[PDB]
């Protein structure tokens, strides 16, 4: 195993990191969510091609795809919470509580 | 869990992309097209577990094709090696690995 | 050996990422996932892979980055590994890119279904009342 | 004893063509009654939720619930007479095809075995 | 024709390695000259480390990367 | 919503999960999953108010990450071994994060904290959709690959679901979280025999859907989201209440009831693996569970609590709407013990 | 795990084609209409035993016949061959449709001296049948031995014995 | 039959656009499985040889298959010069 | 390399030149002296997203038509054009294009 995947690896553990933190800004949650799935995409690409499995070249641009479409859900979501709050600070979603 | 319509109707909806060596298109093959295809095969009907712990011959080489960490290990020794007898002195590499040789076609 | 160019775009990438995972004013943690977008598709265009890397490059950054963005307006070691024979007179990675029409009927079919339902979420959760 | 992987088994297949070698669950079996009165009491719920005459209210519905779970249980009890058959007989060709790890005891009469007494005291 | 000339210059580069490789090896103890890290005896196609990996940088560049860096 | 989009939405729930239960590809899966994760949001937002808008985004947060994480295992499991096949994991952590992917899905402690969240913040049958529907797809890929899970890993989260679910449900005041934590509890339980027998996980899915089915289809037909809301159901529904003291009692486990079932099975094979500390536990833990829904007992149908004055109206009028699989659903909950020899058949 | 066999550096002694891309493609059509045997000897060999070093003196056929080609090429028909590569050779894509009227030169020389007629569209790329000696390899991947599949039990089925057995029900 | 033509006139003003499209993509998707040529384009694709074409091992019992290019058995390509 | 050269070079004299035209007027001397949050532009923005993933999806149309199973990637290419039209009518007569 090269260093190459260990990189995209870590980068993927930092971005997961920093989702998990939540400073504030929901959107960098979303932004958090999409670095994630870039790095998927990264790797996923370089495995592939690497063992030269043609076939496997469809599943990137799907993931990619799905995601993007995600990404589309999610900032619609953010969209309704700001509109409810006029800001998308991760603490002003406090009314439902454990 | 698993119900396995694919089977009971035959209609192969994504077993054409679960291996290396299916039927991939203008007949390329992948990089470890016989290794896979010797693991694949010896593991037939054996089952999971069994097929664990005697396919273990196979599968070790499946895994050197695809990461090839022995190559790269043993590669880079001899790299140490060469660059600890260059360092000390006593090897020279010869003209070839110089950029002196004579290329063929 | 360019001093291990891969090594470099990975490192760069890896700090782009920390760079923005601290979350420092929303824009500017989106130009570095920009900035880190461009270096990883710098990587897999490097690699060999024209078409995704041209793909990363289009939908991801000019697309969703971009929507990303305006959203956010609106709100306040190598070398060794590779191989040895060649293609033929095409590229692999087209083809194999291509064969989803002929050989992933499926796909394409789950894909297209997400897709519409995608647009129709979109207009339920968006509609407002 | 995970059955999924028996070879030779068709994916999707409730009752197999081999249980039909089987002999079929009686008519009267009890746990068929037990099925039919399962039916019963779910008439007798649904006719005291909508504030009905439990007893009599609809006897075309009580009727068709205690059919439809007499029926389900017809075909469920020959599945789990099916699965269980499976069972011992794969038992059986196990322990059949592996003589050495089941071997023949020797029998050992109690008037040559030495067992401690405990006395009660 | 490319198809044998490849093989012919595929196996000179390994044989070159090979002898590098026996010269240099000679005082390493457990080394064994020429052993395949593979349990199989059927050939395998080597890596571009395996014939590039004892010669010098700039074709080391080339055999890598002139394909994708030729425009 | 429109009718006809909500049937669209629901179909597409439903397509997701049985793609997810029928593919061999990993990718599949994954896009199974992805087609659920889409449809499910406008359902769970059918009632507009802040809260579900909430209770959706935290729900689509949670299940966005877990995709996340079940794409990178699915990767590193591809660069291991250049398999797609759902079968044995191949491969060190990648199962761990594959396990915490599924786990995150389902629910399981640690990653239980989302679940009385989205619960609350929905209505009762975005609830029952939730909580009935949406654990299928995970324990299916969780019964495929079981054989490569580390037991240790999914016994110590199986265990912290029992104990958290315990605890948490004791100290609610409405249902709702009541439910979750009784469903958080519930998955605690089912997954602590999958190393051993899928089976077992199965019939406890069955028994814990068909008591989860009644519970909330009789907490929508007598209005309630609260306790004191359940404590006025008595002066119009007294049949109702003891149903639901009933479907109470089985949700705790006592014998002979049907609730009991699962446990006593998954004990009996739990034991047949020379494991017994476990076991032992996981029954004493379960005694808190059924501690809470004996107070409920005793909030809803043991006692009669005072009523209001309007009520005299509520006398006068009938449930239009009428749930047709309720009176099923409280038999099957309450009186199938002597049937279970039946769990041989794969179900 | 085992020596890998490398062959001397004398076995790989060849006398070399030195003739650049342009000729080789300038010379294709009649070098596959007349080199055909040696070649799908050597590519049939190459295919079948999977293994360059199996396959040498093959190459070394076929580097007899394409020398002996040129050879014939140069004793007879040198000139407008010249012609024709050098167009070829000036194109960057080195299309043969610029410049047929070379084209049409080199081939009515050739077939007036040696009798060379040019091959039609798509006939170089017919499967063809090779008439070889060498022995078929038995076993060119090097596969083991397949381990022995399970007993695979058949017989008729029979009522479990007492039921269920599951704790205290009698069915 | 009145209703569908006045429907199409009513159509054809105040939105040409939508019924150019509608009928465009109606003739796109109807017109392929009527055209003689959609074999001929199978064909053509099939005739083109992206790979090296493996020689068989001859044993005496395929009269079919050439031994040489310039053999009259085989696949043939003058109908595609023809088109 | 060359691209790399290319990009470089690009960059290098853009910003060379801009630099040059925001200093040379600063050195000599002189006096030196909300809310809304339309939502249609969000939509327009979601709706480019999507199509924009459609798009991505029928990018390997060129070497689509050289497969030889002519019949079925023909089927599918129209199927993704076809949804692809229907996202469009069903924005369009939900009111998802007005403004
Ligand atoms: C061990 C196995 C063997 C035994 C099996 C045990 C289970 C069997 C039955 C299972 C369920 C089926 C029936 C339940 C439906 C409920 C309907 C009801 O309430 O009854 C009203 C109804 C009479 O009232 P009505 O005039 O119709 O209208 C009044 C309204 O209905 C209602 O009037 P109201 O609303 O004004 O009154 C209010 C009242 C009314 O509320 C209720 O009564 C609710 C009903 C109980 C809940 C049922 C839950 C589901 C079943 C679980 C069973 C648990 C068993 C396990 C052990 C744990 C014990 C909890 O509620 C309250 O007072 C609130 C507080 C209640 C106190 C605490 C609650 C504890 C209840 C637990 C009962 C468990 C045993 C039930 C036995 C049957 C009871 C009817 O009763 C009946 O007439 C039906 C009884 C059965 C019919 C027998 C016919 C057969 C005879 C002819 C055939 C011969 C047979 C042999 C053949 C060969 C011979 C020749
Ligand atoms: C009626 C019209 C049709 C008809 O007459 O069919 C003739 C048909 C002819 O049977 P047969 O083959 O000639 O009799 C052979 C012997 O019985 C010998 O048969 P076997 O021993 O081979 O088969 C009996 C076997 C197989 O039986 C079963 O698996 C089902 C067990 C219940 C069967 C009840 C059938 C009728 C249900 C009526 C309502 C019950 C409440 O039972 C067991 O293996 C052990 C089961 C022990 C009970 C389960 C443990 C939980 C008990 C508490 C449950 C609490 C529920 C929630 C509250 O028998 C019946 O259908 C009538 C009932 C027969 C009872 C058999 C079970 C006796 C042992 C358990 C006693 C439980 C008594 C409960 C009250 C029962 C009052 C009726
Ligand atoms: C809670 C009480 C249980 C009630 C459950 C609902 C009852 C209504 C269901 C209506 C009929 C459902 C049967 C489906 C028709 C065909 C099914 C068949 O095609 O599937 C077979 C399988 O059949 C079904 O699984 C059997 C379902 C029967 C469930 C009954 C058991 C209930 C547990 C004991 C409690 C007693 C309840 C009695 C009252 C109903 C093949 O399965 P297979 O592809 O090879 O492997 C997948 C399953 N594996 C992975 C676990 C091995
Ligand atoms: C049988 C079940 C029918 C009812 C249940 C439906 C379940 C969900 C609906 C989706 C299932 C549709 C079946 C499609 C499965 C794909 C495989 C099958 O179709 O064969 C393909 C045949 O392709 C056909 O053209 C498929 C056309 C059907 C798809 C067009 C419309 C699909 C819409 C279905 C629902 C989508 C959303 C709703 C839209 C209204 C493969 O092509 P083939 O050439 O043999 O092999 C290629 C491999 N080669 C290259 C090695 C030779
Ligand atoms: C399509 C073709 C495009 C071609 C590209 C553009 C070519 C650019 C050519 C540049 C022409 C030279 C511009 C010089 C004029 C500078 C502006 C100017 O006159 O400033 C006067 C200013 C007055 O200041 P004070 O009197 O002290 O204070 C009074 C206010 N309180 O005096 C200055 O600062 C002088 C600046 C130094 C200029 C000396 C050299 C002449 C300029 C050459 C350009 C140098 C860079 C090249
Ligand atoms: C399955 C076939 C698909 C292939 C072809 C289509 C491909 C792309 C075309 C479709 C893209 C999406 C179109 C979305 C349609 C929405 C229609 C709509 O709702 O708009 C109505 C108007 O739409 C209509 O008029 C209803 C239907 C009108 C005719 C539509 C075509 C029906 C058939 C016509 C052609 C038939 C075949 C061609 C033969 C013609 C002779 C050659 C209101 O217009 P407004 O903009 O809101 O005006 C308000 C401001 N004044």
């Amino acid at each position: 195993m090269p260093l190459v995947y260990m990189n995209i690896i870590m980068a993927f553990a930092i971005a997961l990191a920093g989702l998990l933190m939540y400073r504030s800004h929901l959107m960098s949650s979303l932004l958090c969510l999409e670095g994630m799935m870039l790095s998927l995409f990264i790797m996923s690409t370089l495995i592939i091609l690497n063992t030269h499995f043609t076939l496997a070249n469809m599943m990137p641009i799907i993931l990619l795809v799905f995601a993007a479409c995600e990404a589309a859900l999610g900032l619609s979501l953010l969209v309704m919470v700001s509109n409810t709050y006029g800001t998308d600070y991760v603490q002003n979603l406090n009314l439902l509580q454990c | 869990p698993f119900f396995d319509v694919q089977k009971r109707l035959g209609l192969d909806l994504d077993r054409w992309m679960t291996i290396q060596s299916a039927e991939q298109p203008h007949k390329i093959p992948g990089r470890c097209h016989a290794f896979e295809k010797e693991w694949i095969e010896c593991a037939h009907g054996i089952g999971g577990i069994r097929a664990e712990k005697e396919c273990k011959i196979e599968f070790d080489d499946f895994v050197e094709c695809l990461l090839r960490q022995k190559t790269m290990k043993r590669l880079s020794a001899i790299k140490r090696q060469r660059d600890k007898l260059i360092k000390e002195g006593k090897y020279t590499p010869p003209p070839h690995h110089l950029g002196k040789e004579d290329p063929r076609p | 050996m360019t001093m291990y160019i891969a090594f470099i775009l990975s490192t760069i990438f890896v700090i782009g990422f920390v760079g923005f995972s601290s979350k420092p004013s929303p824009i500017y943690g989106g130009l570095g996932l920009i900035v880190s977008g461009g270096v990883g598709c710098g990587i897999v265009l490097n690699f060999g892979g024209s078409f995704l890397g041209l793909m990363v490059f289009l939908i991801y950054l000019g697309g969703m980055l971009v929507v990303f963005g305006y959203t956010t307006a609106m709100a306040t070691g190598d070398w060794v590994i590779y191989d040895t024979g060649d293609s033929g007179f095409f590229s692999e990675e087209a083809m194999g890119i291509a064969a989803l029409y002929s050989y992933g009927t499926w796909l394409v079919i789950v894909t297209g279904w997400s897709l519409l339902i995608g647009v129709v979420v979109i207009m339920e959760i968006t509609r407002g009342n | 004893t995970m059955m999924s992987g028996r070879p030779g088994r068709v994916p999707l297949q409730f009752l197999p063509n081999e249980a039909r070698s089987l002999p079929p669950p009686k008519l009267t079996d009890p746990r068929l009654v037990y099925m039919g009165f399962l039916g019963y009491c779910s008439g007798l719920i649904d006719n005291a939720i909508r504030r009905r005459p439990v007893v009599s209210a609809g006897l075309h519905r009580q009727l068709l619930y205690v059919t439809s779970f007499v029926f389900f249980g017809y075909y469920l009890l020959k599945r789990q007479d099916y699965m269980y058959a499976l069972r011992d007989h794969d038992m059986f060709a196990y322990v059949k095809s592996h003589p050495e790890d089941f071997p023949e005891k020797d029998k050992k009469t109690y008037g040559e075995i030495l067992e401690e007494f405990h006395p009660v005291r | 024709l490319f198809q044998a000339e490849k093989d012919r210059r595929v196996l000179q580069m390994l044989r070159e390695n090979l002898e590098e490789e026996a010269i240099i090896m000679k005082d390493v103890p457990d080394w064994k000259v020429g052993e395949s890290v593979f349990h199989t005896t059927r050939w395998v196609t080597p890596m571009m480390g395996e014939l590039y990996g004892l010669r010098t940088n700039e074709e080391i560049l080339s055999a890598t990367y002139g394909f994708i860096w030729y425009t | 919503m429109n009718p006809i989009i909500y049937t669209t939405l629901i179909m597409t729930v439903m397509s997701g999960t049985m793609l997810v239960m029928i593919s061999s590809h990993w990718l599949l899966i994954w896009i199974g999953f992805e087609m659920n994760l889409l449809a499910m949001i406008p359902v769970l937002m059918k009632n507009f108010n802040p809260r579900a808008t909430e209770a959706a985004t935290k729900y689509f947060l949670t299940q966005a990450t877990a995709s996340m994480m079940l794409m990178m295992a699915i990767i590193i499991n591809l660069l291991y071994s250049g398999q797609w096949t759902i079968t044995k994991m191949f491969n060190p952590v990648a199962m761990t994060m594959m396990t915490m992917a599924l786990a995150m899905k389902l629910g399981l402690s640690p990653f239980h904290f989302w679940v009385p969240e989205v619960t609350q913040g929905i209505s009762l049958q975005a609830g029952l959709l939730l909580l009935t529907w949406q654990k299928l797809a995970p324990l299916s890929v969780l019964c495929q690959i079981s054989q490569s899970i580390n037991p240790n890993l999914m016994l110590t989260m199986a265990m912290l679901s029992i104990l958290i679910g315990g605890w948490g449900g004791l100290n609610q005041t409405q249902l709702r979280k009541i439910m979750a934590y009784s469903s958080i509890a519930h998955m605690g339980w089912m997954t602590a025999v999958l190393p051993y027998n899928t089976t077992m996980t199965i019939l406890n899915l069955l028994i814990y859907i068909t008591m989860t089915l009644a519970m909330f289809m009789l907490l929508i037909h007598s209005s309630a989201t609260t306790t004191l809301s359940l404590s006025h159901t008595w002066n119009k529904m007294p049949v109702i209440t003891s149903l639901m003291m009933v479907t109470l009692l089985s949700m705790g486990g006592l014998p002979p009831l049907s609730g009991f079932m699962p446990k006593w099975m998954i004990i009996q094979e739990m034991t047949k693996n020379e494991s017994i500390i476990m076991p032992t536990l996981m029954a004493m833990t379960a005694l808190l569970n059924l501690y809470f829904y004996m107070r409920l007992a005793y909030s809803s149908s043991l006692t009669m609590f005072p009523s209001t004055n309007n009520m005299k109206m509520k006398w006068q009028f009938e449930h239009t709407k009428q749930m047709k699989l309720l009176p099923t659903m409280i038999v099957l909950s309450t009186l199938v013990l002597p049937m279970t020899p039946a769990l041989s058949s794969l179900n | 795990p085992g020596i890998v066999e490398l062959p001397t550096l004398e076995d790989l002694k060849v006398q070399e084609v030195k003739v650049s891309s342009s000729v080789l493609k300038a010379a294709a059509h009649h070098y596959g209409a007349q080199c055909d045997k040696p070649n799908k000897e050597f590519m049939l060999c190459r295919w079948e035993e999977k293994d360059p070093r199996r396959c040498l003196e093959e190459g070394k056929l076929v580097n007899q016949c394409a020398l002996d080609f040129f050879r014939q090429i140069k004793r007879h028909c040198a000139e407008p061959f010249t012609e024709y590569w050098t167009c070829i050779d000036y194109s960057g894509l080195q299309l043969f449709r610029h410049c047929r009227k070379q084209q049409a030169k080199f081939d009515e020389c050739v077939l007036d001296k040696l009798g060379w007629v040019r091959p039609d569209l798509g006939e170089l790329s017919k499967v063809t049948k090779v008439k070889t000696d060498r022995p078929l390899p038995e076993n060119p991947y090097h596969s083991r031995a397949r381990p022995e599949p399970n007993p695979e039990a058949e017989g008729d089925l029979k009522p479990a014995k007492h039921g269920s057995r599951l704790f205290f029900w009698t069915m | 039959a009145g209703r569908i033509a006045s429907f199409l006139k009513n159509a054809w003003a105040k939105e040409p656009v939508l019924v150019a499209s509608f009928a465009i993509g109606g003739l796109a998707i109807i017109l392929p499985s009527l055209s003689p040529y959609t074999n001929y384009a199978i064909r053509i694709n099939r005739a083109t040889p992206y790979n090296y074409p493996v020689p068989l091992r001859d044993d005496g019992n395929m009269p079919d298959v050439p031994s040489h290019p310039q053999d009259p058995q085989g696949p043939s390509l003058e109908w595609l010069k023809n088109l | 390399m060359n691209i790399m050269l290319t990009l470089l070079t690009n960059v290098t004299l853009a910003s060379l030149l801009v630099l040059i035209a925001f200093w040379l007027p600063q050195l000599n001397a002189y006096s030196e002296k909300r809310l809304p949050f339309s939502m249609k532009f969000f939509l327009v923005a979601i709706t480019f997203l999507l199509f924009d993933l459609e798009i991505a999806l029928l990018l390997p149309l060129p070497w689509a038509s050289q497969t030889n199973n002519l019949k079925t990637m023909l089927t599918m290419a129209l199927f993704l054009l076809i949804l692809l039209a229907a996202s469009l009518a069903y924005e369009w007569t939900q009111k998802g294009l007005e403004w």
